[PDB]
């Protein structure tokens, strides 16, 4: 009866090893995809530092999580962040992406949640999906009128560690109120504030989702390695137990047949 | 700063990350403006056009798919792009014309879709101008 | 053309222009990356916390 | 099982521990003495009051540390203490240390002096500290082996010797 | 009938909390607690707190513990266990339930642990 | 049980007909089948099939079915071995199929226990290792001075629950020069000849093999080994670079 | 040579599909069914449908089952299982295959399930 | 084994369900009777309808606990029904 | 105490280098040689050299392929392995240790490789 359980643990060890290998490959792909998105982020965020704005601009908040939630404390950290910012301001919206944070967002005030889209992070960050999401955020949920635009996503600070972090989006109604807005020779013909706001939203949401993808894959790799070593320990212990069991039972039939004489 | 540095980047891979440039063409909503050194900080929308990167080596050209041409007072030119026109290999007349003819049929399908179709035909004609 | 009132937003206009460049890109330039860019299988559900569930609207 | 039930305690030696490099390879969690505690020399009782506890928390908390992150920094303090304690307890074959040159090492390891020294220099610290003590503070080891325990002034002298050598180390 | 309805219910709920842990051990051992549901996480952490709280110092084995032996009355321990079961003490660290008597000892140990240890 | 153990031997017997109907005696391989404790109707269907493929002429069948007394089932392998040794010592080449030897060991168990002999591991008699050694060592390849005869033995041992660590399996595996492991799960997946190549081995190796097979078999065995190694990366996207997918394709088509 | 080539092919295919299903039981159970390839999944649902389609009413089981017994003829079974194998009947839910006769009974059960399901 | 092969059915009780709260601790998965409709009051039978087929219902509710994870509203309904029962 | 301090030292360094190289083999198979640090790359290459240098021609395998077996003394063995350990023979290729006995034979094989190269 121990043999079948030992075989099952063997299979678990094999699954964990294969999963960590494919997680390494996916981590490489996600990192090489995310470097350019991080470049897009910085190239405009350091420029937005010049026109600080950083003003007060009921609220629209976005959350980034992966569709697959096999492991990792990603969704737990996103959940604690969203619960904290929800109790800080109960009127803020709970717009999300992916599915895992959506299922996590049932037992904590499931009415401010407005948007729900799954099937996003399973193959690659991509750009078309981000553009469509930003476009229908602007068209349907009129994001320009919401004071603070917070995006919940995990920073892949290290090759194994991660934490949620925030990137706010200045509204078109307030990017024109920047203290350094004067030094730019704007033109009223091209309606630069709103186009800048939409492009800003698209770029930062894309970079945040790419970073969350990379961090989630890294955490999955670490979890698979941990499961691998745990399965190895289980294999060792149950191999010892199986050997002892077979020796004990064979002693049992031998002593019984000896007593038969 | 000494000359101008261009952060021309594309989501698949960044093209330039501050490379020194002798002159930059920025076809915009109003018109192309030549920025090469110092200049004044600017914010501007990049209309689809040939953003030719003039350099001492050669004046290599790139037709942009869209973006924003913005300038910082420290002689910084942050040009965010999506899809470029590498040298002349990007040129493909037949499929461009095929898309233009096949989809101008749906250029009057549904308000937003119709407008986007007309815009894509317009940028295809821009590519045709770049096709030469 | 007009992409704010006639269209949807600057994001949609830019995405359509990018799809223009990608789909009209020459044959040798076509690769896995442009296929992934063309690939899009998102579903917009828009959870009906109060109402208005979009039911997995395709991207 | 029966030979444990007949004895007055056991000293468990673990094979994977032996493989790692811990040479005594004694599993502190499993090894236990039932009546030797009342007989142990009182000097070791005083200096080694919390070594069992230290190795305990270093055991379970390390079993919790499956990742190289910040943890809690109190758990990290426990690991950075337990590593020095574990590396301190190693010896070599045919090299039996006596109590008079033993007790100061336990005192140094329990007062937190070992924390600064790197793991690779722990045995170096043992040898150098033994030579240093037998060189100048010979009276300290003489008293701890004659009287058999540490007085409060003896504790102060041992502490002063520890910080004196640690700064030079 | 013999021990009392309240004591029977308290013991039953303690048994449930402790048995859920054993049932989920296999999943926890390989995958981890993060793969469990929120109710499963609550039950497993409550079970850990309980099974750590069952420990009690002995007046005979104080040499093997270093903590003086303590005695707890039945009415005190049933009340403490019901209080822990209700969830009144879930912010308390699980380590505070080790080598203690009544729930007041757990509170005091948690106070010290938050004071100097953390 | 029900793995196809007898099918391999029967296919060998049929394959020998290509040269058994020739003229060159050095290529003719006479066949003798041993039926130990098998059902008599099974033997009837067997012999019917042998005549259907015209393999009956070069085949001899000794039948110690379950109905006969256990001593007869104990002696049948030895008389078959003597029959084969006739051909071997007369300069010809003969093939002997011992088939079920576990039933022969069971018969010897019955004999020894009924004669009050001291039992052993699961009550088996002592000299059963000695018994099977005597039975199996009689097959040999005679040198030229004696006639250059040959006897190739194909004992069939059935194991219960896959336990190859059982006493009789451990005894017989030590005697024989290589094993052909047949599995039931392999039979179920669709691999109809269920020879588990990763476990089956031949001590003589390629020495007694057709030279073309030797030329073409090293790459085959290497590819099979690699395919088994990379078999885990199959139930998902399984890209894992071109090398793994190439190995998967090659191994699965093999 | 006896049951016919087509019957042998159908039997071999259904047997190997059940083999593949039981080989993947670990992946489905402890890890999860969502981390499978599309072919693996499709085989899983097909094999589940087949294995609950193997159940048949028994005339002497009315005391237990309460459902009238069914006797399905050979070619009926072969054709029904061939159709299930090919994939013509993949839209029918698995419950309609449970405790039934031929594939016509499966169609009737699916339609009636749609009936009281409204 | 001898007694399970000698009797006309069995009533399995295990400590695990006992500690799960189920006081009878009847393992309905294994607990079976060789007589069904016979030796049963009719009021607890076909007149009640489902008392002919609660055995299947309690088998399926155990058959979708986590491995048969809830897919649609039917699964949630069956889950609630089974746990309430 | 038996083989000498130097023999123990060289054997321990060789075995730990082989262990580290085996541990890095996984990520070597995944990516290659780039992911390793400069000391990691040095250790991997040195351990590969040691693995190749473990080979020795056999005096009973003379008739087998072609190679003259050499009775390498244990002192010569320890000297050669410690010389490779010190790290002054990295420019010699790995195959100059393959099917080679004493370290002077490694040098000679490297010279003949150079002669047949240019
Ligand atoms: N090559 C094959 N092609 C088709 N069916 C086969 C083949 N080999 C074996 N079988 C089938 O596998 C089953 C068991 O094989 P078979 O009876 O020939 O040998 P076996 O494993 O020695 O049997 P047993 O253990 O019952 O003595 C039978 O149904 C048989 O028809
Ligand atoms: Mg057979």
């Amino acid at each position: 009866e121990v043999e079948m359980r030992l075989k099952s643990i063997k299979n678990i060890e094999k699954i964990t090893k294969t999963m960590k290998i494919v997680a390494s490959t996916r981590l490489s792909k996600a990192e090489k995809a995310k470097i350019s998105a991080k470049k897009m982020d910085e190239a405009e965020q350091l420029f937005y530092k010049n026109a600080e704005t950083k003003n007060l601009d009921k609220e629209l908040i976005v959350a980034i999580t992966s569709d697959k939630g096999l492991c990792g404390s990603i969704h737990s950290q996103l959940a604690k962040a969203v619960r904290r910012h929800l109790n800080d301001q109960p009127n803020a919206d709970i717009v999300t992406i992916g599915d895992k944070i959506k299922m996590q967002l049932l037992r904590t005030h499931p009415n401010n949640i407005k948007l729900s889209i799954n099937g996003i992070g399973k193959d690659a960050p991509t750009f078309q999906e981000s553009a469509l999401i930003a476009d229908k955020l602007l068209s349907v949920m009129k994001a320009g009128t919401y004071p603070k635009i917070s995006i919940f996503y995990n920073d892949p600070v290290s090759s194994l560690s991660f934490e949620p972090s925030e990137k706010p989006i200045f509204n078109a109604k307030t990017i024109e109120q920047s203290p350094s807005f004067g030094k730019f020779e704007i033109d009223t013909d091209a309606n630069v504030p709103r186009d800048l706001f939409e492009y800003t939203l698209a770029n930062q949401m894309l970079t945040a989702m790419a970073q969350g993808y990379a961090a989630e894959i890294s955490a999955r790799r670490n979890a698979m390695d941990n499961a691998s070593k745990n399965a190895g320990d289980m294999i060792n212990r149950y191999s010892i137990l199986y050997n002892r069991t077979r020796q004990a039972v064979i002693t049992n039939e031998l002593v019984d047949i000896i007593t038969g004489a | 700063s000494s000359g101008l540095k261009l952060q021309f980047a594309l989501p698949h891979e960044t093209l330039y990350s501050g490379s020194e440039v002798t002159q930059v063409n920025l076809p915009a909503k109003s018109g192309r403006i030549g920025v090469l050194a110092n200049h004044v900080p600017t914010v501007e929308q990049l209309l689809p056009g040939v953003v030719e990167v003039m350099e001492g080596s050669n004046s290599k050209k790139f037709f942009i798919s869209g973006g924003f041409a913005t300038v910082q007072p420290d002689s910084q030119l942050c040009v965010t792009a999506i899809e470029a026109f590498p040298l002349e290999s990007f040129s493909q007349e037949n499929i461009k014309n095929l898309l233009a003819e096949a989809k101008k049929n749906v250029s009057s399908s549904d308000a937003r879709e119709a407008a986007e179709a007309a815009i894509q035909v317009e940028v295809l004609e821009n590519l045709q101008s770049v096709l030469k | 053309s007009a992409w704010r009132k006639a269209g949807i937003s600057y994001a949609a206009y830019l995405n359509v222009a990018a799809q223009a460049i990608r789909s009209s890109l020459k044959t040798e330039l076509q690769t896995a990356s442009v296929l992934n860019r063309s690939q899009t299988d998102a579903f917009y559900t828009q959870y009906k916390n109060g109402t208005a569930a979009s039911e997995p609207t395709p991207i | 099982t029966n030979v444990i039930s007949i004895t007055d305690g056991q000293i468990f030696l673990e094979a994977e521990l032996f493989y790692k490099g811990i040479r005594p390879a004694i599993n502190v969690g499993l090894s236990v003495s039932r009546v030797g505690s009342a007989a142990q020399v009182k000097a070791l009782k005083q200096v080694a009051g919390s070594l069992k506890l230290f190795l305990a928390q270093y055991r379970e908390v390390a079993a919790f540390a499956q990742f190289g992150s910040d943890l809690d920094a109190s758990t990290k303090q426990t690991l950075v203490r337990g590593e020095r304690l574990t590396q301190l307890l190693k010896q070599n074959q045919y090299s039996p240390l006596a109590t008079e040159e033993q007790v100061p090492l336990i005192y140094a390891g329990v007062n937190g002096h070992l924390d600064g020294i790197e793991l690779s220099r722990i045995g170096e610290f043992e040898s150098s500290f033994l030579s240093y003590l037998k060189s100048n503070h010979n009276e300290l080891l003489t008293e701890i082996r004659e009287k058999g325990e540490l007085s409060k002034e003896l504790l102060a002298s041992l502490k002063s010797a520890t910080e004196s050598f640690v700064a030079t180390f | 009938a013999v021990v009392g309805q309240e004591h029977y219910d308290v013991a039953s709920k303690v048994q449930e909390t402790l048995q859920t842990y054993k049932s989920l051990q296999d999943i926890i051992a390989i995958l981890g607690m993060d793969e469990l549901s929120e109710q499963d996480k609550l039950t497993v952490e409550r079970a850990r707190k309980i099974q750590r709280f069952l420990s009690q110092p002995f007046a005979v084995a104080e040499v093997f513990t270093g903590i003086p032996g303590k005695l707890v009355r039945l009415k005190d321990t049933v009340a403490s266990f019901k209080a822990v079961l209700e969830g009144k003490y879930d912010n308390i660290p699980e380590h505070a339930f080790y080598m203690v008597g009544g729930i007041e000892d757990v509170v005091a140990k948690a106070e010290k642990l938050a004071a100097e240890a953390n | 049980r029900q793995t196809g153990k007898t099918a391999v031997a029967l296919d060998t017997i049929l394959n020998q007909k290509r040269w058994n109907n020739g003229s060159d005696e050095s290529k003719k391989l006479y066949c003798v089948y041993v039926a130990v404790g098998q059902k008599r109707s099974t033997v009837a269907q067997l012999v019917q099939t042998l005549e259907q493929h015209d393999a009956m002429k070069y085949s001899i069948i000794v039948a110690a079915t379950a109905s006969e007394a256990a001593p007869l089932q104990y002696l049948a392998p030895f008389t078959a071995a003597s029959i084969g040794e006739w051909f071997r010592d007369n300069g010809k080449h003969a093939l002997i199929v011992y088939d079920d030897l576990s039933k022969q060991a069971v018969a010897y168990r019955q004999l020894s226990l009924l004669l009050r002999r001291p039992p052993g591991r699961e009550a088996y008699p002592g000299d059963v290792f000695y018994l099977h050694s005597r039975l199996l060592e009689r097959a040999a390849k005679l040198s030229e001075k004696e006639g250059s005869g040959s006897l190739t033995a194909l004992p069939v041992i059935e194991t219960q629950g896959g336990d190859v660590s059982a006493y009789i399996p451990t005894n017989v595996i030590s005697i024989t020069d290589g094993q052909i492991f047949l599995e039931a799960e392999l039979f179920y997946k669709g691999i109809r000849p269920a020879i588990n190549v990763g476990l089956s081995v031949s001590r003589v190796g390629s020495a007694a093999q057709v030279k073309a097979l030797k030329q073409v078999a090293g790459s085959l065995k290497l590819f099979l080994a690699q395919y088994r190694e990379v078999a885990a990366f199959a139930q998902f996207g399984s890209d894992l670079d071109a090398s793994t997918k190439q190995t998967l394709v090659r191994g699965e088509r093999l």
